[PDB]
């Protein structure tokens, strides 16, 4: 698996792979590796698929929770904080989660919080996470600015997961992208990998690599 | 370790070699292995010393108090509770058991307590290292319905060959003989028994 | 040993290799060059096992020197690759093998042609536009998809190497100790003093 | 460290009317690490085409060897090596290594040039034979390949038609195995024309 | 695979499956276990496929060098003596489980062979994953002084018994019949009671639908 | 976690038309000793349903003891204990099945494979198996262990498919399973010639037969077979 | 344990034991909060009946439950201490798990919560 | 030491339709090279038109199965007889499965049905719960030769249109129920002749919103 | 067991 | 398996049962684990079926080109070759070997061969698995100087009870007679042996 | 986490940290402040096994906060260490110990004087002029036993510890990528943004 | 290696 | 492994 | 460790 988050001028963008292995058996290319946990809030998902599913459905039960209780929109490093608390309780028992919290709160701004299953918890401008994490980090640190356009910070998430499904065995299938504003997270949609590669190395000269 | 229980006209005969051993090292060389549970409901022990001790000891103790409360236990009941301890502690017990009394309704009766915790009714049982050799001798001469002197004689000439072949058994020849009379305890020292 | 480069432009092959030699908690040297020249026109860089990666390129260096002698005549970059192959090959079901990858960097002059050889310790050859070796292929490797372009010069090659080194630097777990840079074009053999 | 999927790959051959196909991906890998994507694995001897999967390091040492095998049996029987023994001297030679293999899964197709018969054989690392009518399928996406060709597969189909089957056998089991694809070759062999033709398949 | 041996009054006709297996996957739906050492001694091999089929070619190259040099029919004792020198010596690392039968001077002869280099003498004997299931019809339906067609009939059940009740065997049944003073009858396919139905569907693809990159005429002309 | 002690054989069953046959030897192994050779290992269950259990013998005895408990709990408060609310083999497997899987659930199984053979009240043939993991199937023939390899073959010549069941009459039936008894004291190594065969017919109800031996042997070829090879004498 | 329903509900619908916890507030010193427009101002009164008291030692009426809030009370001053180091652990939880001191709503509905707790549990008043 | 798990083998496979889906599953039991039963369903009617199996260790597939079929019930209880959703029975799973996430089903779970707007529904698990809804599933023993097969006919994966340079796909439309039973009954009888473990016989659960329909059919028993 |  | 050699007045008698065992499987029910090595030297094998016939066979190769040299080898001479093999290669052979012959000047004679490659001259000798059971009842029956049907009655006692016993011994009782007479093969079935 | 220094001067105590987060092959961040500040002049730097770290930190951050509220008072540097080596004490033979290392640096206001004491995850306390964690240790002891001096200024203390991570990453394998370094003082604890 |  |  |  290959996910991304990075912050730039324009908000966050987010960028997953779709593909879930079973060894060297490629089990499903339509996996979606984002969960939306309320139009502020979305959660990445890298390692185990059930692991990865199962408690970030219920991270979006307990910020739901908090709104009620609380009668205000849970802050990102609360909601992160409250997953990286839970994996941490199971530390030793062999969770495998490789996770991404990214929203947009009044009294944060723009936030990204790594969480994995040991229990490290780090905020941060740009992650990569997944058995892909170094192809996509290649590309998109060398061509990362602070000052990118919304449409060029779209491209790079998009062209950094192409980058790692081609390399990465264990990656593929399509591109999902997000884009995260003060307004809330954006869908900018499915990229099959299939259309995407021959699209992009026609329109942009690169992967010369591959037998044209 | 070699033990057997053969029933006969009267009641039934508790027989076991007398040695216990650590690796090749002769710990006891005059160990009573016949153990007493109940005024004519007896045992013979092999496998672990310890384990055996402990179970005998217990078994001893649920039968006194079922005497104050229901008289008398029958040599099946002894049996069943000596296979509840072995059957529900299977994985922490090394314990071959030959239970072994007479009742006046049922006169001799032998239950055998293998390793599993399985009960097995018997006209007579053999168990303990040394019996592997005298299986085939056992088969040849038992017959039901012996006399005490006959029976006497079968477990002696058996245990001899045990103790004969087996390293881990030897010492003297004990028995437990269980009738109507009462009880009596037998010993045979090796200058007898060597030279059947 | 650790990070060895490869970039195969229009007219010349360049070689980035870490200076670095680390044993234990110590980086007991930042100044070693991981590359021995196996004839005028024709660099092999190697990484791998300590002891293994110099006995190996240093014996294969007097094998292709003795062939020169012999015909003289220098062996193409294809010749003098399917040669370390073959000696891989042979090692890999030995007592103890060789436990070296290589990257063979030449300029053929009969076909006026760069080439880049790719060849691992099991003696899997492969000839590519840019090769890595170890972990550095993890960070390169889509980088270069990306940048890499086949009608490149030298100087826009050494550019290419400079944007890997950087990423090289930022991401990777271990000091490495900077690389020594080497092209391999028609003129032979020549290192790049300032990078 | 299991040496037949280190590398990855796969080959695929199929028989039709008067013609045979094999058919290989282009990937060679480092486990996860894509290393080339122009990595052939179909050799051929005269007019007799072997595909080998396995452990590339063995896939060319294979290569080289019967290339050496087959030009002193040419120069010796002063003609081409035939399909059918060919398919004998890789046994022989794959069995020389009993207790010490290569890792490779070989794949013989071709026609017989004194019958006009269409020919296909598979083999073990140990040098088994596994003749076939319809097809013979090797690599870390065979249990795919088998799949494919034992419900796409028909007999006596025509050349430009075979071609379809093998292609689409090849290219839909290769999408399943994270350690396939990365671009195709089909190979179709007529009795005295041999085509071969790349393939476009998605890239990941 | 499922192999068997039977003897008759005038010889010995051994069977096989035609099922090869790599792990749970069928490599090979009609393959020959069926092997020539001699023109009139015959092989049934399970195990190891290579090692079966290496071992019965090395011996039989051999006792076609022996008979040549006698100037004498082989004798399966020979051929067995040969087999259980070898693979003694590789102590078992040679997966070959044969059963050896045939007809010479001496007479007919029916031999088992174990990998590790042990020979049994039998009426009836089967080898293989399913020589259990082969073994219960043997038991069952032998008898002493069988006629040839009653030896085929019991031998081929045998073998159907390890097709349908085992996993590791299947397909169609392989016979040879070795009767004294005649030439050994080699019946490939004598049984083929596992047909694939007709197909729902043709999966003939419309011409075009494979997307192609580039084409080439290939040389493999002078 | 288990190593099974003393241990019983194949247990083998069929159906026939109008009910089911089931069959086991009376031998209580002890690893390669045949240590007790009067174990009953067919344990009937009312009128109408045969329990036959191989594997540890101890477990065995203890499910022995639960099936007893069970015909007592079923009388409790129930006029229709022999009658419309007696016990069904269906009732007797399922909870059975469920014991089975709780055990191996718990990582401390009960160490056997169980073949419940019965007829059920509206006449239906009834034979299912379970086993130490708590896996369940049905058939018309079940076997346990060598039964499996060598029975089943046999039986299934007689019952290939359900549409052969009507077809099957339990002289035929019977005589098939007396066969395989026979089969299985050839070829295993812990089967003794002493065997129990239970009849659970609709019409005529449970025929338990017991001292039943293995018979017709073909032993005399035996005469015919000098040394592995060569030897003449 | 001891399990008694102290507080239940008399036919009138009162719950007698929570009614005389408010008698036990107004036997308590006066305490008074008015909050200005940029601040809160909390007055206590301290009973002059004591007399040769150490004024530097005494517990003080007002207490910080963190660096922000504060909580003064009227009543039993032993029970009061109960309700403060609750509050005050309460405090330094929310900061770890939600990154953020507590609001005075959230403390405050905490506070009254622990006291709801004891109306309904058996065995306290 | 005491090993809690088993394979039983078998293989399923799920097709979503316009107005209908399928749930097909080979009903050959098996451990090792033992065949236990020709026919064990394991494709179940569990109510509310949701047809459920769980393939792979056949001992935890029941017990899943058992206790789906039981929170089937007391969803009926608990919530006024409300028809539980397919989306919501998926969830519902994902719990039973996850609960045992340190001692795990060792089963692949597929469940077909039509979602609220009537359209056929496929949902597939992993032994833990993470789930998927689907056009295509395949799964047990022989899902690696059948899926791949699937995204060729199904999903019409790799086709390109005639004469388009592959630029065009073939485009995505769907299959009728004669169609997918073409497909189901093609992918068995290829999956039975290439895999050990299936084979005996074939039965499919149909579900329209006219209720559960059975077809069955044979397979070769080898 | 699926990974991402 | 069950095997055993006995001396008596007119020479010695080989007897073995007919099993032969992969685990539980009985690979061959009606093995011949009676070898000639000579005219009238034979042998028993008990252990690895493939060691014990390559043993065998290398034997009878050394007695074969001993004969065509020397003459008539003795008992103890087939012993020896047979020990050599034994010992020399006991780290490669699971092979307990009963070694039986007769001689005009030495009669009958008897050399057992355990895994050790130790040799053992004896009156009599048991092993296999089965021989442990027969321990007690071979001591106590066999006498010295027998007639040629008693010891064909102790041999058939004997492996009777060793078959009854253990599960690795079976099928029927081949027997071997040496004696000045010749070579006398005999064979006892199950329905004769079991009922004994 | 690896690299924490702590140096006790005339005045003052001085902690450096490495701002490297490595997982496998890539380095997650390079921005990390591994240091918890317990009360306004006690200061906790930490390194040791991934999640650990920090959740051990902020537990002991919360306990000493919630002492300062309740008795309005700041916890002596002594008392802080000796809180925290007790719950490392109770945690090596807890069923899953804290696998955390850390450093105390605090000015005692009551004593006006610096104290910096180390602490490993076994709870073994000791009070220096100069510690280290891990392989630092063996780099920076022998230098500090070298250079240090007992009566140095602050600035004195930064030149000195300058010399620590020159040593460091010249010498040490892995790239941890500077250091941030945190003062504490009679005036509390501040951070130097440029070094 | 395949299996007969 | 046959034995005997 | 006494056995019997
Ligand atoms: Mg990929
Ligand atoms: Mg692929
Ligand atoms: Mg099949
Ligand atoms: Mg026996
Ligand atoms: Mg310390």
């Amino acid at each position: 698996t290959t996910t991304l988050a990075f912050r730039f001028q324009g908000g966050i963008i987010v960028a997953v792979d779709s593909r879930a292995t079973a060894g060297n058996w490629v089990a499903s290319q339509t996996v979606k590796k984002v969960i939306e946990i309320n139009p502020f809030l979305l959660g990445t998902m890298a390692g185990g698929a059930a692991d990865c599913q199962f408690w970030e459905t219920w991270l979006g039960s307990q910020c739901r929770l908090h709104e009620l209780r609380e009668k205000e929109r849970i802050s990102v490093a609360a909601a992160s904080k409250i997953l990286s608390n839970l994996v941490y309780q199971y530390k030793g028992a062999g969770l495998s989660m490789g996770t991404m919290i990214c929203g947009y709160t009044r009294k944060e701004g723009p936030t990204i919080y790594y969480v994995d299953s040991d229990g490290t918890r780090l905020k941060g401008d740009i992650f990569c996470v997944g058995s892909g994490q170094t192809f996509a980090y290649g590309v998109l640190d060398s061509n990362y600015k602070w000052d990118l356009s919304v449409e060029d910070a779209l491209y790079l998430g998009k062209r950094s997961i192409l980058a790692a499904a081609h390399r990465d065995a264990y990656s593929g299938g399509s591109v999902n992208l997000y884009h995260v504003t003060e307004d809330g997270w954006i869908y900018h949609g499915n990229h099959d990998v299939g259309e995407l590669f021959w699209k992009v190395k026609e329109e942009e000269g690169s992967f010369n690599n591959v037998i044209g | 370790t070699s033990i057997m229980a053969v029933t006969f006209k009267d009641g039934v005969i508790l027989g076991a070699d007398s040695r216990t051993t650590t690796g090749a090292y002769i710990a006891n060389r005059v160990t009573d292995k016949l153990t007493r549970v109940h005024d004519k409901i007896w045992c013979c022990r092999s496998g672990s010393a310890a384990d055996t001790q402990a179970i005998a000891d217990i078994v001893q103790y649920h039968l006194e108090l079922y005497t104050s409360q229901y008289g008398t236990p029958s040599t099946e009941t002894a049996a069943s509770v000596f296979k509840e301890l072995c059957y529900e502690n299977k994985d922490n017990l090394t314990a071959g058991i030959i239970v072994a009394g007479y009742d006046d309704k049922n006169k001799g009766e032998v239950y055998t307590i293998p390793l599993g915790g399985s009960v097995h009714k018997l006209p007579y049982a053999i168990a303990g290292s040394g019996s592997t050799f005298i299986y085939g001798y056992c088969d040849k001469n038992f017959r039901e319905n012996m006399s005490k002197e006959e029976t006497v004689d079968f477990i002696k000439h058996s245990l001899s060959q045990a103790i004969k072949w087996d390293g881990s058994s030897g010492g003297v020849i004990r028995m437990v003989v269980l009738t109507a009379a009462g009880v009596e305890r037998l010993i045979f020292y090796p200058d007898e028994y060597e030279q059947l | 040993m650790d990070i060895i480069l490869g970039i195969r432009v229009q007219d010349s092959v360049i070689l980035a290799s870490s200076k670095a030699v680390t044993r234990g908690i110590s980086v007991l040297k930042d100044s070693d060059d991981k590359t021995r020249q196996l004839s005028p026109h024709t660099l092999m860089s190697f990484a791998g096992e300590a002891g293994d990666t110099v006995q190996f390129a240093e014996y294969i260096q007097a094998n292709i020197q003795l062939y020169s002698i012999r015909e003289d005549y220098e062996l193409s970059p294809q010749a003098v690759s399917s040669f370390v192959r073959q000696e891989l090959a042979k090692s890999i079901r030995s007592r103890r093998p060789y436990q070296v990858n290589v990257l063979i960097g030449g300029y053929d002059k009969k076909k006026n042609k760069p080439e880049l050889y790719q060849i691992d310790y099991l003696g899997t050859k492969v000839e590519l536009p840019y090769g890595a070796h170890g972990y550095s292929g993890f960070y390169t490797f889509s980088l270069l998809d990306h940048h890499y372009r086949p009608d490149m010069t030298t100087e826009e090659g050494l550019d290419l190497l400079k944007l890997c080194v950087q990423e090289l630097e930022k991401r990777m777990p271990m000091d490495f100790k900077g690389v020594i840079v080497k092209i391999v074009d028609k003129d032979g053999i020549r290192q790049v003093d300032d990078f | 460290s299991d040496p037949s999927s280190i590398n990855g790959g796969i080959v695929v051959a199929m028989t039709g009317k008067d013609c045979v196909a094999i058919a290989c991906d282009l990937r060679l890998g480092s486990q996860s690490l894509g290393v080339s994507n122009k990595f052939e694995k179909i050799f051929h001897y005269g007019h007799v085409f072997l595909g080998i999967t396995g452990l590339a390091t063995d896939v060319t040492t294979l290569n080289e060897m019967f290339r050496y095998k087959t030009n002193l049996y040419k120069l010796k029987e002063e003609r081409a090596i035939e399909p059918e023994t060919f398919t004998q001297l890789v046994s022989s030679s794959l069995y020389e290594r009993r207790f010490g293999p290569y890792f490779v899964g070989p794949v013989v197709a071709g026609i017989n040039s004194k019958s006009g018969k269409p020919f296909i054989a598979g083999f073990d690392l140990i040098g088994c034979i596994d003749e076939a009518k319809d097809f013979i399928v090797s690599g870390t996406a065979s249990d795919q390949l088998f799949g494919m060709c034992e419900s796409l597969y028909e007999p006596n189909l025509e050349p430009e038609d075979l071609f379809e089957t093998i292609s689409q056998a090849l290219l839909n089991a290769a999408d399943r195995d994270a350690l396939s694809g990365w671009g195709a070759v089909v190979y179709i062999i007529k009795k005295d024309e041999v085509v071969k033709r790349y393939l476009k398949m998605r890239q990941d | 695979t499922t192999i068997v041996g039977v003897k008759f009054n005038n010889g010995v006709v051994i069977a096989a499956d035609t099922r090869s297996t790599q792990g749970p996957i069928v490599a090979d739906k009609n393959c020959a276990k069926l092997h020539r050492i001699s023109p009139k001694i015959w092989c049934a091999g399970a195990g190891t496929a290579a090692d079966t089929e290496a071992v019965t070619q090395l011996i039989g190259s051999n006792i076609e060098l022996h008979s040549l040099y006698t100037s004498r029919e082989p004798r399966v004792v020979s051929a067995l003596q040969m087999l259980k020198q070898h693979l003694f010596k590789y102590q078992g690392h040679i997966g070959a489980y044969l059963i050896v039968a045939g007809v010479d001077p001496t007479g007919s002869h029916l031999f088992s062979i174990h990998a590790h280099g042990s020979t049994d003498v039998g009426y009836y004997l089967s080898l293989g994953s399913g020589s259990l299931a082969a073994m219960a019809v043997l038991e069952s339906h032998w008898k002493q002084d069988l006629t040839k067609e009653e030896a085929i009939k019991l031998a081929s059940d045998a073998i159907q018994a390890g097709i349908w009740n085992d996993l590791g065997s299947g397909s169609n049944v392989d016979v040879c019949v070795m009767e004294i003073g005649k030439d050994a009858e080699y019946l490939r396919n004598y049984l083929t009671p596992n047909v694939r139905e007709e197909k729902q569907k043709s999966y003939k693809f419309p011409r075009g639908t494979t997307a192609v990159l580039k084409e080439s005429i290939v040389n493999i002309c002078d | 976690t288990q190593q099974p002690i003393v241990t019983g054989t194949s247990v083998i069953s069929m159906k026939y038309d109008n009910g089911v046959i089931i069959a086991a030897d009376n031998l209580g192994s002890y690893g390669s000793l045949l240590r007790f050779n009067g174990v009953e290992r067919l344990i009937p269950v009312g009128d109408n349903t045969v329990v036959g259990i191989s594997g540890d013998i101890s477990d065995m005895q203890h499910i022995e003891r639960l099936l007893k408990d069970l015909v007592t709990e079923n009388a409790y408060d129930n006029p229709l204990a022999d009658a419309e609310e007696a016990l069904e083999p269906s009732y007797i497997f399922e909870y059975l099945a469920t014991v089975m899987y709780q055990r191996r659930s718990k990582m401390n199984p009960l160490w056997n494979a169980i073949i419940v053979a019965g007829v059920q009240s509206n006449g239906d043939q009834f034979l299912r198996y379970v086993n130490l993991l708590g896996v369940t199937y049905s058939s018309p023939t079940l076997a346990t262990g060598f039964g499996a390899h060598m029975a089943n073959p046999l039986l299934r010549k007689v019952v290939d498919r359900e549409s052969d069941i009507p077809k099957t009459t339990v002289q035929v039936a019977e005589e098939a399973i007396v066969n395989a008894m026979r089969v299985l004291y050839y070829r295993d190594a812990r089967s003794s010639r002493n065997f129990s065969l239970a009849i659970i017919d609709k019409n005529t109800g449970l025929t338990f037969k017991k001292n039943l031996q293995v018979e017709n042997m073909k032993w005399d070829f035996a005469k015919d077979i000098k040394g592995y090879g060569t030897q003449k004498i | 344990g001891y399990d008694r329903a102290l507080s239940i509900f008399s036919p009138d619908g009162h719950i007698f034991q929570v009614e005389y916890a408010l008698e036990a507030v107004k036997r308590g010193t006066c305490a008074v909060g008015v909050k200005g427009k940029n601040c809160v101002v909390l007055g206590c009164e301290r009973r002059s009946t004591l007399k040769l008291q150490d004024t530097r030692i005494t517990p003080s009426k007002v207490s910080k439950i963190d660096s922000h809030v504060v909580l003064s009370f009227s009543g039993l001053n032993a029970d009061s201490r109960i309700l403060i180091e609750k509050a005050r652990v309460e405090a330094q939880s929310h900061r770890l798990t939600l990154e953020d001191p507590v609001t005075v709503e959230y403390l405050t509905r905490y506070v009254a919560g622990v006291q709801q707790r004891y109306t309904q549990s058996g065995g306290v008043r | 030491q005491f090993n809690p798990y088993g394979d039983n083998g078998g293989t399923i496979l799920g097709i979503a339709g316009e107005d209908f889906a399928v749930l097909a599953g080979d009903t050959r039991n098996i451990t090792d090279y033992s065949i236990n039963s020709r026919y064990e369903p394991k494709v179940f009617d569990c109510g509310d038109n949701i047809v459920m199996s769980a393939n792979g260790f056949a001992a935890d597939g029941d017990a899943l199965v058992k206790r789906f079929k039981n929170s089937v019930k007391w969803y009926h209880f608990d919530h006024n007889d409300k028809k539980l959703s397919i989306n919501s029975a998926a969830r519902n799973i994902q719990h039973l499965l996850y609960g045992k996430r340190f001692f795990p089903y060792y089963v692949h779970t597929i469940i077909a049905g039509l979602d609220e707007d009537g359209k056929g529904a496929v949902y597939s698990f992993d032994p833990v719960g993470s789930y998927e809804r689907e056009q295509c599933r395949a799964g047990g023993a022989a899902a690696s030769l059948i899926m791949p097969f699937l995204d060729n006919q199904v999903n019409f994966k790799n086709q390109y249109e005639p004469g388009t340079n592959g630029k065009v796909k073939k485009p995505l439309k769907y299959l009728s129920v004669e169609e997918v039973i073409k497909l189901v009954r093609d992918s068995f009888t290829s999956a039975t002749e290439r895999h050990i473990q299936v084979g005996d016989g074939l039965e499919i659960l149909i579900v329209t919103k006219d209720g559960v329909r059975k077809e069955f059919y044979e397979l070769k028993r080898d | 067991f699926l990974w991402x």
